[PDB]
Formats: C-alpha cells, structure tokens, sequence
C-alpha cells in the first residue's frame, strides 16, 4: 500500500495570502494524485486531477505540482470561500490512499459576540424541564469563555456548548451555550446569567434574566 | 444530471452486518468506476474499497475479511456490505464515481450510526425572547431540539424561505440523547407582526415538528 | 491554434550536442505538460520525458537520463530538449507533444536529426529515357536518378510542377555515406518527345537546383 | 517495465470493412491505454484515452475498447483515408512504453508491374559511373521479386531496392531496382535484365537491353 503524508494539520492565513499544503507518498505515485476541498459536512469537491490540472469552474488561484512522492497544493490569494479541509489521495494502485487533511482557517479582525439568553419556554417547564439557553453569534477569534451564574453562583454542571464552523460571509464563529435544570431547582433560584469571557474585553460581555418577568 | 444517492439503515448494534446501497443516475456503471469512502466524525476520509467498470472489486487492506462490493450494472446499483461492526464503523458513508482516475462526483452520504441505543424523536420548544428584546432593530429567535437519537436532524426556518442570519449549532451527545439549537435574526419590523416558524425533521423517526416562535406574553 | 513549432531539421558530429526547440501557440503554456518523443527511422515510438512548465518537474525514461535534459522558456513558450553525446544511433524523428501528466494531445512537426561525419555535398541528376530498342506505345515512362548527395532531403518536381501524371519517388537510400534517389512519371507518348519533359531537383542543404530537361535515345 | 505488444504488424482491409486492431499488455494495466493513428510523414495524431474516451474530432468509426491486458482499437466502415500506422501507449507509470505500431493496408485487386529498364545515362558514363535502374511500377499485392542477370550472370551485387508505400490514389505499391557498376563494369557486357517475378504472372516479367544496339 502507499501511504499519502498530508502537512500541516492546520493553517490560518488572511485573506490575499499563499498556502502551501504538501503531500508525501511512500512510494512514487507517478502524478497519480488528486486535490479535494471539503466544507462542514458537505462532499468533497474535487480540486485538481492529474497533479496539476484544475477541475472545470476551479479557479486558477488554486495549483498543484509534484513527481515521484512529493507533491504541492498552492492556493495563491486566498479567498474567504477557501476555508474548510483539503486532502490528497493518490490514483496509482489500490489501495486509494487519503493524506490526513488540512483544516483551513482564514483570519480576520477580532469581533465580539452579540448574545442572548432564553429562559426556558413553558412547554418545557411542563416536561419538567428547565434548558436555559445562550447563544454568542459572530465572534472572531473562537475562543470565548463562558460562566454560567444561577444567583451568583457559577455552576459547572448541565452546561453544553457547540460552536460553528467559520462563516463563508464574514469568517465568524458562533456558539450555543445550554444549561439545563429540572423545573424545580430552576425555580428554586431567580437570576440566570451567561457572562462571556473573549479577548476582545476585558469586561465579561454578561446577559442575566430573572426569573418571573418578561 | 449525474447523481449518486446512497441508501442505509442510520443505526445497527454492534456485531450487526451493515448494508448500504449506492444508487446511481445519468451514468452507466459499465463504463466508471465506484468507490466507497467513509468519514468517521471529526475525523478524515478513509477509502473502502471501489468496483471498476469491468466488475473487478478492490477493498482497504485492513477490512479486507469484513467487506464486499458489487453491483447491478442493469439496476444503477452498488453494494457495500461490511460484516460483525463494531462502534468504531460510525461514520457518513460515501459512494463517488470514479472518471478516469479522479472522483468526479460524490454522493450526499449516509450517516451510520453503531449502537445499541435506540430511536428517539426529538422534543422542539421554541426559543422566545422577552418583552426587553423588541427595543433593538433585530432580534434573535431560536429553536431547541432536545433528546433526540440517532443523527441528524434538518432544522429549517420558514419552510425554508428563511435562510439569511441562521446559525444551526451542532448536536452535542449527552447521554445517549442529541441536543442541538438553532437561532435566525430577523428584523424586528416582522417577529412578532408575521410569523417565524421553526420546522425540525428527525428522519429517523419519520418525526417532522413545526413550532411557531411566539412571543412569550407574560 | 494550438501550434507546436520545431524547426525542420538539424545536422550535427558525432560527440556534439544539440538543443531541439518547440516554440508553443494559442494556449496558456504553462497549464499542460510538454512530452518528447524520439522515432528511429521507420520504426516505433520512444517516450523520452515529460517536464511541467508551470513547475519544472519532470520524469524521465532512465534510458535517456544521461542524455536528454528538458527545459523551457516561460517568456517565450519555447519548451527545449538538449541531446548530448550525439552518436550517429541518436538520429531521427524528435517530436514535442503537449498534454495532461499522461497522454498527448498535440503534437509538432518533428525535428530530423542527423548525426554525422559526413560532409554536405550536392545531388547529381541523370534523366532515365527509354534508352535505344525501341518499342514506344501510347505511354513512356521517365525518370531522374539523384545521386550521391547529403544530407537528406531533395526534393524533385516533376516538369512545371505540371507533371504529376503518376509521378512516383522512391525513398533515398544511403549508399558508401552518400545518398541515391530516384523519381518516374508515365506520361502519354503524344506529349513526349514531341514536349518538354524536365525533372528539378532541390537541395535545400546546399542550396542547389538543378533541371533535367529528357533527351531521346 | 510494461510491454505493449501489437502482434500483427500489418492489416488487411477492404474499404467499407470492420477492422480491430489489439494490443495486449504484459499485466493488468486497468484503463490506461491511448491510441494513436500515424498517417505516413506526420506526426501521430490521439484518437482514444483512458483506453475508450474518443478525442475532439476523431469520427465515429474509431472506437476503444479493453480494461486490463487487451485493448482494441475498431475502425469501422474502414475508408481509404484510414490507411495509416497504428500505436497503443500505456499511461499506468513512467516510463510509457507504446505497442510496435499496425499499419493498415487496403485491399485491392491483383494488378502485375509495369516495368522499364534504363541503361546508364551517357552524362553518368563521363564521369565513371554506371547506374542502371529498373522501375517495377503499379503493381499489387506488395510481394515482388526482382534479379540482375548480366549476361546470364544473375548479379545480386551493388543493388538497391526501394519501395514505395502503398498509394492512397489506387492502393499499388512501385519500386525502383538499381544495379550501380562503374563504367569499366559495364562496358564489359551487353546484355542487361530486370527479372520480375510477381504472383500475376507464372513468368517472370524480363525487360532488357544489350549495351551495343547504339
């Protein structure tokens, strides 16, 4: 079998850069080599076939190279449409062979998150739950800290957060933050508070609710 | 006009036999190849195996013993059957045509889910704001799928019609149950004033919740 | 459109070096690779190497590494391949052929190379005219010998350019390192000896022309 | 390395047939095979890729067929314009290697040569030489014979035969016999014969001279 080597792992580079991503095989693969892109949880799309030759509608911004077992990817003034992973696979034997992947970030100016806090609806009140949701949407970079404060009290439990994949529009990130309760310890307690913690403030970005008004 | 559908189960217990269906269009198996790739979740592309124009199969090294592909020239059909899974097979399983030593197209894929727990609808409770929120020039709505199994779930908004300022977060696995959460942003010249609805389809289930974002009066 | 210029021929000594060149139009030159491929006199195909102009990489038939070198001029869209060592086994047909990393899609016109210690000479022509013993019909046959000439080619036109009445020519063969040819027209007996039948022969390698205008007995 | 092998180095047809040229692989070579047609004094032109996929332009008689170890190239409704070399390529690795080539030959009916003898030109004779050429023009199948008899002494010495290639004009074949003596040589003879021996005739065609009739 031929194994494909695929370096680095990640990149973060601005929009109008160079990327250089590599491919190594273990044995020759005599230009048998194949370029895909892949966004959050779509099909990989092929890139460039043959080493070098770009698929129909692929911009020339995008050009490969190599022979023998070293093999390039260039994507020369990188677009905000380029994010996501990019992989190598070879076409020379069988087994077909993936490299590992690179995971593709672009990098823009830092911007904070615009948050809400969402008491938890009647419906599940009833179910006897209490999911108190907050969502942090369209901050760049993705750290951001989140405490959750039932009356002051920080809590460590029953929290589950999920964030995005970067925006193709404005190369944001987004995130959900959801502490649920069992209807009674939610009103056995009054104020509810998500306090975002990111590198764009020094001050926690908090929402707080209470819980009998509107 | 070319077109690979892929066709399985969604979830098998573990030491199960696992089939899935490739099913092509606009192209005759006789004169390409198909390959088979799987994804494990946060993980890469790996290589199955692949059925060449002539019929000649070719499968992965490692699951050499488990795999068996073949097809129905007359029928647009590829087989992948994969014996005694184990949790490690959870993966979307792809089926992609192979035009001259590049795969051209690739199927949508099929999420695989190996496990022992079982079907779950999911429970939809609206995510409304508060009677402080309609004082800023848009607002942020928000959908919460709770409790459900296995993946994936379609979260829409408006039919559809509502694709602009939309955020579906990923599912979360807490126990055995999947949580996922949706937000849209809307001006508020329309919430209240015209409905927002939340459509939520758990396939899986044959479960299709639609919740009206109302505003919580109180 | 796409256009694959070689020049026409080349004549070299042996243990010299030539640089072939393929001057490349109507596409972008640097998007497909540049193939070389040598065809020994009336005989098959050899792949020597491939180069990506783009790039520079390149793959070889190990049989020519020490051989061949494959370059390119960007700037120009001039792709070359410089031969070394040239023994007289290295003459023939070099072709350029541009295509994907595997197959050939275009190819040029071909460069003749000639490897040899042999020094131009000009081509004598003889008519051939149904010699005494007569017994003319409605048609005769005529003909020019070429002879003893180098480098190949000659070309010979057969009367006014008219006289392609079944004109027949024969492949050049060489003879003590020196070549021979011969060319024949059939014409009606009403046309010749009552006119003009002229065989002209060029040699490009040495700028000669000659007319051979046929003779009776 | 990889052996393409054309077995038949000639093939026989007649316009308006079918005609399949093979070329078979020394090991399983999947789809990897190019065809291309080589017209006399030009360069090879692609007809077929990826051993099936029919080039920009090629009509539809050429069509390609094979996976594996055995490829066929079928020209159907063979035209007269078709008459040309045939070669297969094998793209799998580097180096590529090509099949032997197959010439196409058009199938006409038997027509026997029209032969003409020529002494040596007087201008050749000054200046030492002594060429005598024998044209064995027009004829059909390619299979011919042809002896030197100088007096009886049947010379097969300082002779030269060149053929023809087949032509597209009306599918004959000619060829040119020189027997190049040097003067003295031929003044020590009179009679001079160009013996044809052609399946046409069950005699052999004899044209001669004998230097003194002049």
């Amino acid at each position: 079998d031929i194994q494909m080597t695929q370096s680095p792992a990640s990149l973060s580079a601005s929009v109008g850069e160079t990327v250089t991503i590599t491919c190594r095989a273990s044995g020759n693969i005599h230009n048998y080599l194949a370029w895909y892109q892949q966004k959050q949880g779509k099909s990989p799309q092929l890139l460039v076939y043959y080493t070098t030759t770009l698929a129909d509608g692929v911009p020339s911004r995008f050009s490969g190279s190599g022979s023998g077992t070293q093999y390039s990817l260039k994507i020369n003034s990188l677009q905000p449409e380029d994010f996501g992973s990019y992989y190598c696979q070879h076409f020379w034997s069988t087994p077909r062979t993936f490299g590992g992947g690179t995971k593709l970030e672009l990098k823009r100016a830092d911007a904070a998150p615009t948050v809400s806090i969402f008491p938890p609806s009647s419906e599940q009140l009833t179910s006897g739950g209490a999911s108190v949701v907050c969502f942090l949407n369209n901050f760049y970079p993705k750290d951001i800290n989140v405490k959750w404060k039932i009356d002051g009290s920080e809590r460590q439990n029953g929290v589950l957060d999920s964030w995005t994949d970067q925006d193709s529009k404005d190369s944001t990130y987004s995130m959900s933050s959801t502490l649920t309760l069992t209807k009674d310890e939610y009103e056995r307690h009054n104020s509810y508070t998500c306090e975002a913690t990111h590198k764009t403030s020094t001050s926690p970005i908090v929402k707080s609710f209470n819980r009998n008004e509107c | 006009q070319v077109q690979l559908k892929e066709s399985g189960p969604g979830l098998v217990a573990p030491s199960q036999s696992l089939s899935i269906t490739c099913t092509v269009s606009g192209f005759s198996l006789t004169g390409y190849g198909v390959n088979w790739v799987r994804q494990p979740p946060g993980k890469g592309l790996e290589w199955l195996g692949m059925i060449w124009g002539d019929g000649n199969t070719d499968y992965n090294s490692a699951l050499k013993s488990r795999l068996s592909i073949s097809k129905d020239n007359s029928k647009s059909q590829v087989f992948l059957k994969m014996n005694s899974l184990h949790t490690d097979d959870t993966a979307r399983y792809y089926c992609a045509r192979e035009r001259d030593y590049r795969l051209d197209y690739w199927g949508q894929g099929t999420t695989l889910t190996v496990s022992s727990a079982s079907t779950t609808p999911p429970s939809v409770f609206p995510l409304a704001p508060g009677s402080a929120a309609q004082t800023n020039s848009m607002v942020t709505l928000g959908c919460l799928v709770k409790g459900y199994f296995p993946e994936p779930v379609t979260v829409t908004w408006n039919s559809g019609s509502l694709s602009s300022g939309v955020h579906t977060f990923p599912a979360v696995l807490q126990s055995d149950l999947y949580t996922l959460s949706s937000s849209v942003t809307v001006p508020s010249s329309p919430r209240p004033s015209e409905t927002v609805t939340c459509n939520v389809a758990h396939p899986a289930s044959s479960t299709k919740v639609d919740k009206k974002i109302v505003p919580r009066d109180c | 459109q796409v256009q694959l210029q070689q020049p026409g021929s080349e004549l070299v000594r042996p243990g010299a070096s030539v640089k072939l060149s393929c001057k490349a139009s109507g596409y972008t030159f640097t998007n497909y690779w540049m193939h070389w491929v040598k065809q020994r006199p009336g005989q098959g195909l050899e792949w020597i190497g491939n180069i990506y102009p783009g790039s520079g990489d390149s793959n070889y038939d190990e049989k020519f590494k020490s051989k061949a070198t494959l370059t390119v001029d960007t700037s120009s869209s001039t792709a070359y391949m410089q031969l070394s060592g040239l023994t007289s086994e290295d003459s023939a047909v070099y072709y350029c052929a541009r295509g994907l990393a595997f197959y050939f899609d275009h190819w040029g016109q071909g460069t003749t190379l000639t490897v040899s210690s042999a020094l131009t000479t000009p081509p004598s022509v003889y008519p051939l005219a149904p010699g005494c013993g007569d017994t003319t019909g409605s048609s005769v046959t005529l003909g020019c010998l070429v002879k003893g000439y180098f480098p190949e080619p000659v070309t010979v036109t057969w009367n006014s350019g008219s006289l392609s009445s079944s004109v027949h020519t024969f492949p050049a063969l060489l003879q003590s390192g020196l070549y021979t040819m011969s060319s024949s027209v059939t014409v009606p007996s009403s046309t010749w000896p009552s006119e003009t039948v002229t065989c002209s022969v060029a040699h490009p390698a040495s700028s000669t022309t000659v007319d051979k205008k046929l003779e009776p007995s």
